[PDB]
RNA sequence: UAGGAAGAGUAGUACUGCCCGUACCGCAAACCGACACAGGUAGAUGAGGAGAGAAUCCUAAGGUGAGCGAGAGAACUCUCG
RNA sequence: GUAUGAGUAGCGAAAGAAGGGUGAGAAUCCCUUCCACCGAAUAUCUAAGGUUUCCUGAGGAAGGCUCGUCCGCUCAGGGUUAGUCGGGACCUAAGCCGAGGCCGAUAGGCGUAGGCGAUGGACAACAGGUAGAGAUUCCUGUACCAGUGCUAAUUGUUUAAC
RNA sequence: GCUGUACGUAAGCGUUGAUCCAGAGAUUUCCGAAUGGGGGAACCCACUAUCUUUAGUCGGAUAGUAUCCUUACGUGAAUACAUAGCGUGAGGAAGGCAGACCCAGGGAACUGAAACAUCUAAGUACCUGGAGGAAGAGAAAGAAAAAUCGAUUUCCUGAGUAGCGGCGAGCGAAACGGAAAGAGCCCAAACCAAGAAGCUUGCUUCUUGGGGUUGUAGGACACUCUAUACGGAGUUACAAAAGAAAGUUAUAAAUGAAGCGGUCUGGAAAGGCCCGCCAAAGACGGUAACAGCCCGGUAGUUGAAAUGGCUUUCCCUCCAGAGUGGAUCCUGAGUACGGCGGAACACGUGAAAUUCCGUCGGAAUCCGGGAGGACCAUCUCCCAAGGCUAAAUACUCCCUAGUGAC
């Protein structure tokens, strides 16, 4: 369930300001683990990957007149492969 | 609705009664009917990504299926409808 | 608390005195804990006086 | 789905695999910013549920 | 001072779903809040 | 010690190491006080001269110039001399 | 709902000034310089609590007791990276729950084993960089704790290395 | 034609039949009785099995793992057999609501009495437990009286009577009568049979089958006659659990008459004027203003693949019942009653019957026993201390169609 686990990459400009470093901020599911997003991109692109960190984020207030709700919960990895493998694009 | 696009059609009531045109349009949701020459309305439109001259625009306003009568395309008359099968498909009748 | 066998127990009614004025009460039952054979095996079980004075085995 | 359930039970998974990657790959162009057809995630996602669908049925 | 100081662990503690569920009275009060209907329950 | 025991520990290697929190305020305009309220809010640090001293006066690092103003300088009220 | 008082009381302890600039508009925003205030604090950390108030870019309707080109305001995008920090998967205190059980009109009350429960005990990483927003987290170096496999030696076989 | 409210832009699907509507299915994260253990709600941490990945750690799928009750089975202490206990398996429950209706347990005060205490308010409000679609009650140990009636319930009357009551305030029936609705049954016991347990030791005393259930007394037991599925009954009691078919209905829908009539006003005609028409259809609503003839529709006539219900048929299941005798035997025991203390009956201890609770005592059992408002006799009516039972009654979170001098 790899394609379940990463649903997203994280494309903002912290995001390109840190993929020369071999980094990759993925979005994911809110009950997966660090181990689980190290094979399952290890999976699905056949990097090799060193390191994964991981935090999580609340909602933030939104609205629309009338209307407040927090936008949804956020769980925010940032995968980081060794240097001797092949990239992840973008 | 009794009316369908692509049908030739006469304006019962209206400011433009007496006229005959094609459907456009169908609104189902609203029983409306968007019809050629009929309900033309002048929409005072900034220019934007599309219509970017902007202007006074004629175009056709939608107006209500009960106020429309279906056409034969044989005859070139008016028709009130009714519901036959042919075969096994069902089809629409002039009377 | 109640007799296993005669389920009798605590009901309620009223305390009259001179006067009649009312006030309330309730009549408890004369339940012993003693042994009895609940079935094959032994128990010891609130049993009432009544029930015991003559059919049922300690 | 008719042409769906004639497959035993193991190309109808394969299929699946394959759908999930395309998914992937729909999300990932579309966090990018590099997809131009949208409606292709849905369609993806209703093949994937048929496919998940006929296989229960079948068990 | 004043009179609420707060604490999240004192507030659910007291008031919180699991105390009331742990309580036949709190099983009503939460019974007559769905009455009512309310949007929260503690 | 009771026990279990066919695998045991030594060195060097390479790899592995989960979940929650982590922003910001935090003697404060973000907490408790209905307020951008002269109130209250735990602890660690908390320099110098003179000094017993964390007193006091002036100050360092560092923070501030306090969310209406200007200008007349009259009785009365207040705080001061 | 609107008056009256009434353009009245009040505008919430405190030192500002000028020059430049931005701008439709400046006592009020930005910069500079002098000046002044705190300084066992009016500084620096950090709990609890609050929960996005943080950063950036636009904005000035309302809010801000004036003003506003500004804001803890409004919109839109972003931002919180841990084997070693703190809490759990480690421990328990007061207390709480409590199999069975003892009590009791019911409902339930007490309470053993057992288990939860820190404000305590145990437990392995330090110094620098970080020009928008995190840092014992990221990066650079140098390490530590626990485990795993791969090699290389050593040892042990049922009066039994461990 | 469509991708909801909800515009928007983008991108797309649809007569190789979309969107939509109806039926049945599948999927159904986490919490919550919440149940693998914990927990501050929607969070955390696990074990055991099988599989899977990794060079191996790390990691991943899937299934099971709460407590109690009953029931079997296996283990198993002091203690010697054994029981307790422990474990496993098969069932079952747990919790919620409609702030309604009812059954029980418990149970106020304000108030009224122009104070107030008996009394009232009131067995109300409220707590709790049980439920069910109704519940409760119920097939006479009855109501009554020169005459009988034949289970309960609900309504009209009786009646604001009889009566209760600091005889104050106030509480207040019942039966006869008339109507709705209707329905009757089962055990216990003697007695026969088997089995096991005591050897109560030639007797009991427990588990099942038959038998039998009632008041002019009935039954067991003796005989005669029938009866073994001839016929009958049924899941609404009288035993229980299934299955088909047919029809009907509900949950989508279809068809459905007749004016684009002319002219006037007008922004627009459904309105005014003049002509017609349909009607088993002049309900409603909409449409540029008041429409039977514009639209959806209505009356009427049709129709349902699938599912659900009901009514019938079949299957299926299961079924001794009259008579005459009456040697003997049985017919609900720590109850029925009584004393004491309380309560419910309209009935406040009052002359206080009747019913119930607690505690003491404590019957006869068929030449017997109860009731008829203390009680006695006579007469009459009836068989308790065991159980079941539809309908008529009460209520409405809900569904469908509809109504309102709201
Ligand atoms: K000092
Ligand atoms: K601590
Ligand atoms: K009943
Ligand atoms: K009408
Ligand atoms: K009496
Ligand atoms: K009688
Ligand atoms: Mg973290
Ligand atoms: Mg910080
Ligand atoms: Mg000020
Ligand atoms: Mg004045
Ligand atoms: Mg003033
Ligand atoms: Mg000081
Ligand atoms: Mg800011
Ligand atoms: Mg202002
Ligand atoms: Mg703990
Ligand atoms: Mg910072
Ligand atoms: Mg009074
Ligand atoms: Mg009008
Ligand atoms: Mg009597
Ligand atoms: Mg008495
Ligand atoms: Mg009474
Ligand atoms: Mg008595
Ligand atoms: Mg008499």
């Amino acid at each position: 369930d790899a394609r379940d686990i990463i649903k997203r990459p994280v494309v903002t400009e912290e995001s390109t300001s840190i993929l020369d470093d071999k980094k990759y901020t993925f979005e994911v599911d809110t009950r997966a683990t660090k181990t689980q997003v190290k094979y399952a991109v290890e999976e699905i692109f056949d990097v090799k990957v060193a390191k994964v960190n991981v935090m999580n984020y609340k909602g933030k207030l939104k609205r629309m007149g009338r209307y407040a709700g927090y936008t949804n919960k956020r769980r925010k990895a940032i995968v980081t492969v060794t240097a001797d493998s092949k990239e992840i694009q973008f | 609705m009794h009316v369908k696009k692509g049908d030739k059609v006469k304006v019962i009531t209206g400011k433009d009664k007496g006229k005959s045109g094609k459907v456009l349009a169908a609104f189902p949701k609203k029983d409306r009917v968007l019809i050629e020459g009929i309900n033309m309305v002048k929409k005072h439109t900034k220019p934007s990504n599309v219509n970017p001259q902007g202007g006074i625009l004629n175009v056709e306003a939608p107006i209500h299926v009960s106020n429309v009568m279906l056409i034969d395309p044989k005859t070139g008359e008016p028709t009130r409808v009714g519901y036959e099968v042919k075969g096994d498909k069902k089809v629409r009748v002039a009377k | 608390k109640e007799c296993v066998i005669t389920g009798r127990k605590s009901r309620s009614g009223n305390k009259r005195s001179h006067a009649m004025n009312s006030s309330k009460r309730t009549w408890k039952a004369n339940l012993q804990k003693v042994r009895i054979l609940v079935n094959g095996k032994p128990k010891k079980v609130w049993v009432s006086a009544r029930a015991l004075k003559s059919g049922k085995v300690e | 789905a008719n042409d769906i359930r004639d497959l035993s039970t193991t190309e109808i998974q394969d299929q699946e695999k394959a759908l999930k990657e395309e998914l992937f790959n729909l999300r990932f162009q579309l966090a990018t910013g590099q997809l131009e057809n949208t409606a292709r995630i849905r369609e993806v996602r209703k093949a994937i549920a048929r496919m998940k669908t006929i296989v229960r049925e079948r068990e | 001072k004043r009179t609420y100081q707060p604490s999240k662990r004192k507030r659910k503690k007291v008031h919180g779903f699991r105390t009331r569920m742990s309580t036949k009275n709190g099983r009503r009060v939460l019974a007559s809040r769905r009455r009512k209907g309310r949007k929260v329950l503690s």
